[PDB]
């Protein structure tokens, strides 16, 4: 019973078309700001990304590794840790995942930011499961 | 949607023997563990963080451990100056909560009470209230017993009495023992003062003074 | 490196009062900055906590509305604004600081201001009168200062401007039939001190304003 946790990234854009686009829909699993930062609560997690955004354009969509060293997905390559939490909000010392898209990849824009913390250990655990609709 | 619940809620033992203390997660959690001191009627202190984490000033005897849901802060072996009470907190920068905490005690030889009578003030009667006091020092155990006689007859409802926590160093216990009366009623009899009965009399002792002598 | 409670006393109920975090040592901005209350002889809880830098505000299920959290940089501390109370919230409350070698994620409380008494109750301040307990007759001996009808607690005592240590034993306060507090504080001493030195007893009681050091004489 329990033991496996899941935390997910919905992103959903629509279309000068080739400039910032209006909709934005950045959305975090189980996310309240005013809650506070999510913080998995499980020894094992899986880290997935959603297409809300329709596959409509030539515009493309991507989460970039950069403050933070453990790239998405690459996290869940079996990688230890000790205790971490997602917020969108910028976290104080927290790893920054840019979340950008490029329109066919010719042009870019800072669309998004998805900010963590990180803090050292062993019992948390990258983990890998498979893909369905929940 | 988190919380912990604290057990023991309290404890004594002998002095340097091992000290197990648990706080199991209401719905399990990651490293925010931390535990910490906070001596009678003082600032809390830091202790440990993530179980593992030391800060700098903190003594070796001191351990932090995880147990999935289970934390345990294991202190060694018990020192004196350890007496205070000890809460485990989990939670980061946000949120955070806090148990019903453990107050730990040292349990140590049988210590006799020392004795002094106090009358009171000439300069406290100008009230037209006054106030006597029998005192206790550094004994063990706690739990003891004050007695008011007054002309050779006893007295009740006038005793107020105050309890020290557990000495730092001297693990020792102190007492106030607060008979209050107005300033009729005092000058009314004259012959009188404290008895106590404890573990340390083999036969119970008593103070006494006669009335300004 | 240290912290202050500070703007601690009383308040009748509906009154609504701020708190003042004094910090030494470090730009509070870079910090998480909490508020915890002690409930009298009962366990702490947490309140809220504000990072000054990005006005993160986050408070406890307990208390949305009823307080509010603050700090101003330029200040360099931290404020707690309260409304409403109500007879739970009377309580001790400290302010303190979080730090993480980590960073993001999991850390601690470090450092503790002293804490401040906050009470809440229709009755006013009362100034006690302090009356000496002198040399007995009994070896070694001892002697003290005594403390009566006052209201509300705490009250700060002292013995030769704190010279004294090592057998002070200040007992906790009581509550009076009256209603109000009654404590006692005292010192061992050898049967030989007696003759040459001078005992003084410095109290201080805040919503009196009253700072008395009365002597100690057979
Ligand atoms: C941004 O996009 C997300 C993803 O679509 C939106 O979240 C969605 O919110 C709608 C309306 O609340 C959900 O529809 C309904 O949800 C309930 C469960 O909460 C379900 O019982 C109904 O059958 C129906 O599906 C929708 O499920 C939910 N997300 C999903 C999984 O599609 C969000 O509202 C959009 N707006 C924002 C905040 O920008
Ligand atoms: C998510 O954040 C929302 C922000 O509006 C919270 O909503 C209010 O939170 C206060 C907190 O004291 C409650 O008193 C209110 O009753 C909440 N209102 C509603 C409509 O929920 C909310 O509590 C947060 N958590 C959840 C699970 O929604």
């Amino acid at each position: 019973y329990h033991k496996h946790t899941f935390i997910v990234l919905y992103v959903d854009f629509k279309p000068c078309f080739n400039c910032y686009p209006a909709g934005v829909n950045i959305t975090l699993a189980n996310f309240n700001e005013t809650k506070g930062p999510l913080c998995v609560d499980t020894s094992h997690f899986t880290t997935k990304y959603v297409a809300v955004y329709a596959n409509v354009g030539r515009w493309s969509a991507s989460i970039n590794t950069g403050n933070c060293p453990f790239s998405f997905g690459k996290v869940n390559n079996f990688v230890k840790f000790g205790s971490v939490c997602f917020s969108l909000k910028d976290i104080p010392g927290g790893c920054a995942m840019p979340i950008v898209a490029n329109w066919a990849y010719s042009k870019y824009y800072t669309i998004g930011s998805l900010y963590v913390s990180w803090s050292d250990g062993d019992g948390i655990t990258g983990v890998p499961q498979p893909v369905e609709g929940v | 949607d988190i919380q912990m619940t604290q057990s023991p809620s309290s404890l004594s033992a002998s002095v340097g023997d091992r000290v197990t203390i648990t706080c199991r997660a209401s719905q399990s959690v990651s490293s925010a563990v931390a535990w910490y001191q906070q001596k009678p009627g003082k600032a809390p202190k830091l202790l440990i963080y993530s179980a593992s984490s030391l800060y700098s000033g903190v003594p070796s005897r001191f351990s932090g451990s995880r147990s999935g849901t289970d934390f345990t802060l294991t202190i060694s072996s018990l020192q004196p100056e350890d007496f205070a009470t000890y809460y485990c907190q989990q939670g980061y920068g946000w949120l955070i909560t806090f148990g019903q905490g453990t107050k730990v005690e040292i349990k140590r030889t049988v210590a006799a009470p020392s004795v002094f009578i106090f009358p009171p003030s000439d300069s406290q009667l100008k009230s037209g209230t006054a106030s006597v006091v029998c005192l206790l020092n550094n004994f063990y155990p706690r739990e003891a017993k004050v007695q008011w006689k007054v002309d050779n007859a006893l007295q009740s409802g006038n005793s107020q009495e105050s309890v020290t926590e557990q000495d730092s160093k001297d693990s020792t216990y102190s007492l106030s023992s607060t008979l209050t009366l107005s300033k009729a009623d005092y000058e009314k009899h004259k012959v009188y003062a404290c008895e106590v009965t404890h573990q340390g009399l083999s036969s119970p002792v008593t103070k006494s003074f006669n009335r300004g002598e | 490196v240290q912290l202050v409670e500070s703007g601690g006393g009383l308040v009748q109920p509906g009154g609504s009062l701020r708190l003042s975090c004094a910090a030494s040592g470090f730009n509070i901005s870079s910090s998480y900055i909490h508020w915890v209350r002690q409930a009298p002889g009962k366990g702490l809880e947490w309140v809220a906590s504000i990072y000054s830098s990005y006005g993160y505000t986050y408070y406890a299920d307990s208390v949305k509305g009823r307080f509010t959290i603050s700090a101003d940089t330029s200040k360099n501390t931290a404020y707690l604004q309260m409304n409403s109370l109500r007879a739970e919230d009377t309580a001790v409350y400290y302010c303190a600081r979080w730090w993480a070698s980590v960073g993001g994620a999991g850390g601690g409380l470090d450092y503790w201001g002293q804490g401040t008494l906050v009470t809440v109750s229709s009755a006013s301040t009362k100034g006690p009168s302090v009356f000496p307990l002198a040399p007995s007759s009994k070896g070694t001996a001892a002697l003290g200062c005594l403390v009566k009808d006052y209201f509300p607690e705490p009250v700060t005592v002292s013995w030769n401007s704190g010279a004294l240590t090592s057998g002070v034993h200040t007992f906790p306060a009581v509550l009076q039939s009256s209603g109000l507090y009654s404590l006692s504080s005292v010192v061992t001493v050898p049967s030989s001190s007696l003759g040459t030195q001078t005992y003084i007893c410095n109290v201080n009681h805040k919503p009196s304003n009253t700072k008395v050091d009365k002597k100690v004489e057979p």
